[PDB]
């Protein structure tokens, strides 16, 4: 069951703290990705082209970067994914994937990046990701209702709270 | 073996005093785990400069490559460790070493976005034209990861 | 593994639409709860006492109500749950549980209700919930950043957007 | 058996014409699934009034209880189906029937929060003092689920 694997992946990401060393990202990538894995990210078509394609040595460095932003929380929500079987591997095509990060201590913004995630997994004991393609449609940012109460009467501070803190 | 492991552990946790006790108790400085990581790989990833220097001094292989073909200089460059990049080049680390993906240190530094690390690699004769498995150059990677300073530089060579 | 069961529970809740009949809630409760299950909710101690305790016949009616609000999305996020084993059953104590609902088409608010969730599960093939206790600490509401851009210059509309739409 | 199932399906989906074809082809109107749900349970939960009436007319047991001791009147009351509550009482449904938990219809209506449904049950002699497994009364349940209109009423009997 592929769906268990992305649950286990979200579960591992819970153990991340500022206190974790760079080699934690390697052990994480070894548990969930193949040694020859490939990872593609296609960014919002409201911007220019933008398209990561990276192999295994850079995958630890990719995930680390998600928490360089101020993100202290990361999980992937898969609504109605299609599992298909083939000779060497299983595909998981999820048209309704949301990448959720929460910024700040305390939380001051949640970022939802919605797109299609396609995974191929090795069909062996380990069930590790051969291929990762996330083509993003859109991103929205949510802020606590409390922050709006606070700055009701501050046109300038409301003008700044209006602005996205990420690009996608 | 037994000592082999404790020395990977200590090299990881940047435990300077515990690297000395082990080296004095005969720990193999070219000891490797299932990945093919050496103390040097580990210390170079977690930024432990003093352990890098002392391993290199007791015969640690500067150019040891893990199962994915990855060298300490690859790792220092990717994780943005200036002083460790300098020390490794001086101990003879291969500046144009290729992993399984066709990544060079320059590719990885082009990604990480460390301005000086790129120039030190270029000074030490990094290939500006090196193509990874996907036909991408350090230049390309710096556009991809939005490091436009680094790409200005790479447009020169 | 108890953690798989709350993944499967969040997964089932994805299939809910306004188009689903009341008996869907019974089939859902049969898959995840025992015939003699018990469900307790302790509400925010900022309000009065407030404390559901209900048996199996009302559990379908409880879950349905979460979507009577305008909620079109429900999942439970379990950060660092403790699995313990006993003679008849497994406990799962999660001090960092968040009940996430999303209101509206389109989404105009996300509601996070944070508390401790304690579960007991039957240790059999079915692994169904004997006991469900969620003691809530707090709830916060997040709104799209876009809504704030929109109503920047409307003191009255910002005064209304300030107000919580739920109680917990 | 075979027909048994189609008639549970049709009773669920409120498929009026398909309930008639089956009843005419000899379907058992006191047919039950693994839960002990009858067509009457199903139709009473999904609010299918006409199917309730026609099942009751062909000998469907008004007081049939599932494995949890739950009757159609329990279900009609819980899901807030006025007309079905009225039709069931008139066919003799037990107004103070107890499930495995000690819930009465009044308990379930006290929860659901249907103002008229409570009064019809009270008119038909529902026990205002009935205690569920947790010592809770219809009164209590209406405080719990924040139905303060219903509780005013229940404070009277």
């Amino acid at each position: 069951q592929t769906d268990y694997r992305i649950f286990e992946l979200n579960k591992r990401l819970q153990n991340w703290t500022e206190e974790c060393d760079n080699l934690w990202w390697d052990a994480f990538t070894t548990e969930f990705f193949e040694d020859d894995a490939m990872l593609t990210i296609t960014f919002c078509l409201e911007d220019g082209p933008k398209r990561y394609t990276i192999g295994r040595t850079l995958i630890p460095r990719y995930f680390r970067s998600i928490f360089e932003g101020g993100a202290t929380e990361l999980y992937y929500v898969l609504k109605h994914p299609k599992e298909s079987f083939h000779n060497n591997f299983v595909s998981l095509d999820c048209d309704q994937c949301t990448m959720v990060t929460q910024h700040g201590k305390p939380m001051f913004t949640q970022v939802c990046v919605e797109g299609r995630l396609y995974l191929e997994f090795m069909f062996d004991d380990m069930m590790r990701i051969k291929t990762w393609h996330f083509s993003i449609r859109q991103h929205r940012e949510l802020i606590p209702r409390s922050i709006l109460a606070m700055h009701a009467q501050d046109p300038q501070m409301l003008d700044q709270l209006s602005k996205n803190i990420t690009r996608c | 073996s037994d000592l082999g492991k404790k020395l990977l552990e200590a090299a990881r946790a940047g435990q300077d005093d515990e690297v000395r006790i082990l080296m004095a108790n005969g720990a193999d400085v070219n000891a490797h785990d299932k990945r093919g990581h050496t103390p040097l790989h580990l210390a170079a990833t977690n930024g432990h400069l003093e352990i890098v220097e002392v391993l290199l001094k007791t015969g640690a292989d500067v150019n040891a490559y893990d199962r994915t073909g990855v060298t300490p200089l690859h790792l220092a460059a990717m994780w943005g460790h200036l002083e460790i990049v300098e020390v490794l080049l001086k101990a003879g680390a291969d500046v144009n070493a290729l992993d399984m993906v066709g990544y060079t240190p320059l590719h990885l530094a082009a990604w990480d976005g460390h301005l000086e690390i790129v120039e030190v690699l270029l000074k030490h004769g990094a290939d500006v034209n090196a193509q990874d498995k996907f036909g991408k150059t350090p230049f390309d990677l710096a556009i991809d990861n939005g490091n436009e300073d680094i790409a200005e530089v790479l447009q020169k060579a």
